[PDB]
RNA sequence: AACGAGACUCUGGCAUGCUAACUAGUUACGCGACCGGUCGGCGUAACUUCUUAGAGGGACAAGUGGCGUUCAGCCACCCGAGAUUGAGCAAUAACAGGUCUGUGAUGCCCUUAGAUGUCCGGGGCUGCACGCGCGCUACACUGACUGGCUCAGCGUGUCCUACGCCGGCAGGCGCGGGUAACCCGUUGAACCCCAUUCGUGAUGGGGAUCGGGGAUUGCAAUUAUUCCCCAUGAACGAGGAAUUCCCAGUAAGUGCGGGUCAUAAGCUUGCGUUGAUUAAGUCCCUGCCCUUUGUACACACCGCCCG
RNA sequence: CUCCCCUGUGAGGAACUACUGUCUUCACGCAGAAAGCGUCUAGCCAUGGCGUUAGUAUGAGUGUCGUGCAGCCUCCAGGACCCCCC
RNA sequence: GAGUAGUGUUGGGUCGCGAAAGGCCUUGUGGUACUGCCUGAUAGGGUGCUUGCGAGUGCCCCGGGAGGUCUCGUAGACCACCAUG
C-alpha cells in the first residue's frame, strides 16, 4: 500500500559522507503512529513524505 | 489578467498529491509573464522553493556545455515547446508540466554504503524538494540524449518527453531511469 | 558568524556602568550617546558597541546582569525584592510536630504550646535508597 | 591584560539631501531637416536626477516572533539600498625550502691577454622512434554558414589614430587631433536577438599537414617571425584506470584592456557581458590541528638498541 | 448480523451505420528488458559497471480493415457504509 | 446457634479459615471512598494491557444513555601489508 507521512522534528544527519536526513513520521491518517525514517536531499518540518513500503523503520548508516 | 507567453492560463491548472502542492509553483501568485526574471532563489536555504516552475524548467535547459552562459536559447525553446504541446493532448499545457514533474519524480532512492568500489546501497526515501529538483532533472537530460542526433528540435523533442512522461509510458528517459530507481529501492529495502 | 569582540562587550560594559542613566532602549539615541560619551575610531566599531549597549539594556530591565553594578539597578531590586504578604507564611493556627520534637521542646519548658498538634510517627522503617 | 583572529586600508552596492563642473551631461528655447514627433545636428540661458567625487550619513542581529542553563548566540519574518562585497596587511617560532642567474648586495674557490673578459660574424636554446605535465580547439540541430538589428568596461597613447583617395584582401598614400572625462571614442567588441541556406554521411562539423602567390616588420625572415588569397583538406563519433577547480553576478560561455612588444598572444594580468544546476551538511576519504594516553627517544623514530 | 450509496463485465436491450474516444489487422519509425553466459573492478568477493544473448522478448503511438469496445437503461456482484466489536 | 460443626499446616500452641439446621425477642447502624487479571481478604506476593518508548487515563457486575480514529510529550538510533638510516 501506498502511504502518506508528516514530519514532527528534524533530529541528525546520518551518512557516510553527510548524505541522509534522519527524520521523525506521524501518520497522516490521524493515526498517532511515530516512525523515524530516513530521508534524502533537503527536509524542513511541516513536509510530507510518501512512503512505498509503510511499515519499514530507520537504521542507523 | 496573468496570461503566460501571451496566450496561457496558470490559474486553471490543478495539483493532485499534497507533498508537491507546498513547493511546485505558478497557481496562485508566482505566475508571471516571461521566464527570466533574474532573481536570486539560491540566496537562502529553500528561497528556491517558491520561484516559478517553468522558470524552473528553463534554467535547467542550459545545462551543457557550449549552450551554458545562453539562458535566452532556453526562453525560445520553452516557448515553442509549450505550443507544441496544446496542439497534441489539448490541454493546458502548464499542466502537463506539473503531471510530468508528478510522475517522473523518484519516490524511493537508493544511497551508497560501502567502502570505495564497493557499491552496496540502502533504500531511502524522497524529500518533496529533491522530488521535484531530481524530476526537472530527468526531463532536461531525457530531452538532451533524445535529441541529441535524431535531428529532432528540442521544441519537438522535449514536448515529446514532457507528453510521455505525463502519460506514464516508458518512452520517457525520464520514468526510465525513475523505474530503475524504485526498483533497486526495491532490490535493497 | 557575526560574533562581538572583546572590544565590543567590554566598551559597552564600561559605558553603560558609567552612564546607565543618559542611555535609552533606542538604537540611534545611543548611538549618538556613545558619539559622545566615549571616543571611538571608524564606524563599524561606534556603531557596534552601541548596539550591544541597547541590547545589555533590554537585558538590564529583565533583571541583574552578571557584567555590571549600577545604583539605579541596585535601587530598583531593592524595590522589586522588598515585598511581604499580608500575613506571614510563619503563621498557623495548627502546626504539625512529631513526638520527639515535642519530647525536645519539653526540655525547654515548652511542652505548653498551644498551636502544637502532635502527629503519629511513621512506622516503617526506610529512609534508605535501595543500593546497586 | 598583550600580540595573532577581528578592528584597519583598498574595491563594489545606497544618497531625486549637500558641495559643484565649458574638459561631463541635463532640461528649456531658438535655428536645421524629413515626413506634432524623429535626429550625436549646431548654438545658448537651466540645473545636477544622469556623468564624475568629495564631505558626511547608513547596519548595529537592528525591529518583531520562535530555539536557547532565555547566556552567548542560532532560525524565520518585516522595516530597508545592504541582514553572506571581494582583496591587502599577517604572532611566538622554525625549514639546514627557492635565490651566486635581479642587485656597484657578498664570505670563499677559480679564471685572469692563444682570458671563464668583452665585442664582431655565423650557428645553437626550436632539433625527434619516446614517456609525463598546464593550455588551446573541436567533435555539430541549444549547431555551421549568409545577411540584417542593437550592447560593454578596464585601461593603454609623441605612439594611439579622425576623414578622404587608390587598393578584391593584407595594405599604401596621404592630409588632421591628442601629454589626454579635451583627440582615437556616444569607445556601434563577442555571443545573444531576427530572417536565410544547410539536412545525420568524415557532411558545409573539424580543420592539422602542405604547394603555390601578394603585403608588412626589420641590418638581417631560409630553420615557414607574422599577416593575407586560393587550393590541400588529415586525426577527432563526448574520451579507459585515475583526478583537478568550484556555493551566487558565483560556475560557464563569450569577447575586450594591461604585461612581454621593432613586428607578436594558443600565455599571464585585469575587464565587462549572457548567466545556471546543487548544497547551507558530514568526517568516509585526504590533510593538518587540539585533548587523553604509552615511551628505555631529547642531535627527539632518519631516535634508540639486542645477539 | 445486515442494507444501499457508489465502483465491476456476469447476463438482457436501445444504440450499434451517423456520434466521439479505446482494443483488432498491415506499412511506419523511436525509445528497449532480462534468466544467463563471459569479462573487468572493489587487497581476496558481485550484491555492481561493461561485453554477448539482440537491437530479440517487448510498449507507447499514426493511418488502413473491424460490423468490434463502448458510452445510454435494468439487475447479478463488488467495494464505501453501517451496524457490531471495542 | 458458636468463631462450635465441618474444613485447613513448617516448629509447636491457649490455633487459622469459617457453616447450617433451627428457633428466640421485637427493627435488626450511618457517613464516605475503590474495583485489570493470578494467588490467599479492598490486606500480603506475582504479573499486565492503553502509542514504539515515558507520562497521564481507564480497565468488578447490570441497565439505560450517547460520543469516538484518548491526551500530552519523545532518538526509539546497535548488524593482518611494511626491514634499515
Ligand atoms: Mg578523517
Ligand atoms: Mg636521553
Amino acid at each position: 500500500p501506498i502511504k502518506l507521512a508528516r514530519v514532527t522534528k528534524v533530529l541528525g544527519r546520518t551518512g557516510s559522507q553527510g548524505q541522509c536526513t534522519q527524520v521523525r513520521v506521524e501518520f497522516m491518517d490521524d493515526t498517532s503512529r511515530s516512525i523515524i525514517r530516513n530521508v534524502k536531499g533537503p527536509v524542513r518540518e511541516g513536509d510530507v513524505l510518501t512512503l512505498l513500503e509503510s511499515e519499514r523503520e530507520a537504521r542507523r548508516l | 489578467d496573468i496570461k503566460l507567453f501571451g496566450k496561457w492560463s496558470t490559474d486553471d491548472v490543478q495539483i493532485n498529491d499534497i507533498s508537491l502542492q507546498d513547493y511546485i509553483a505558478v497557481k496562485e501568485k508566482y505566475a508571471k509573464y516571461l521566464p527570466h526574471s533574474a532573481g536570486r532563489y539560491a540566496a537562502k536555504r529553500f528561497r528556491k522553493a517558491q520561484c516559478p516552475i517553468v522558470e524552473r524548467l528553463t534554467n535547467s535547459m542550459m545545462m551543457h556545455g557550449r549552450n551554458n552562459g545562453k539562458k535566452l536559447m532556453t526562453v525560445r525553446i520553452v516557448k515553442h515547446a509549450f505550443e507544441i504541446i496544446h496542439l497534441l493532448t489539448g490541454e493546458n499545457p502548464l499542466q502537463v508540466l506539473v503531471n510530468a514533474i508528478i510522475n517522473s519524480g523518484p519516490r524511493e532512492d537508493s544511497t551508497r554504503i560501502g567502502r570505495a568500489g564497493t557499491v552496496r546501497r540502502q533504500a531511502v526515501d524522497v524529500s518533496p524538494l529533491r522530488r521535484v529538483n531530481q524530476a526537472i532533472w530527468l526531463l532536461c537530460t531525457g530531452a538532451r540524449e533524445a535529441a541529441f542526433r535524431n535531428i529532432k528540435t528540442i521544441a519537438e523533442c522535449l514536448a515529446d518527453e514532457l507528453i510521455n512522461a505525463a502519460k506514464g509510458s516508458s518512452n520517457s528517459y525520464a520514468i526510465k531511469k525513475k523505474d530503475e530507481l524504485e526498483r533497486v529501492a526495491k532490490s535493497n529495502r | 558568524g557575526r560574533v562581538r569582540t572583546k572590544t565590543v562587550k567590554k566598551a559597552a560594559r564600561v559605558i553603560i556602568e558609567k552612564y546607565y542613566t543618559r542611555l535609552g532602549n533606542d538604537f540611534h539615541t545611543n548611538k549618538r550617546v556613545c558619539e559622545e560619551i566615549a571616543i571611538i575610531p571608524s564606524k563599524k566599531l561606534r556603531n557596534k558597541i552601541a548596539g550591544y549597549v541597547t541590547h545589555l539594556m533590554k537585558r538590564i530591565q529583565r533583571g541583574p546582569v552578571r557584567g555590571i553594578s549600577i545604583k539605579l539597578q541596585e535601587e530598583e531590586r531593592e524595590r522589586r525584592d522588598n515585598y511581604v504578604p499580608e500575613v506571614s507564611a510563619l503563621d498557623q493556627e495548627i502546626i504539625e510536630v512529631d513526638p520527639d520534637t515535642k519530647e525536645m521542646l519539653k526540655l525547654l519548658d515548652f511542652g505548653s504550646l498551644s498551636n502544637l498538634q502532635v502527629t503519629q510517627p511513621t512506622v516503617g522503617m526506610n529512609f534508605k535508597t535501595p543500593r546497586g
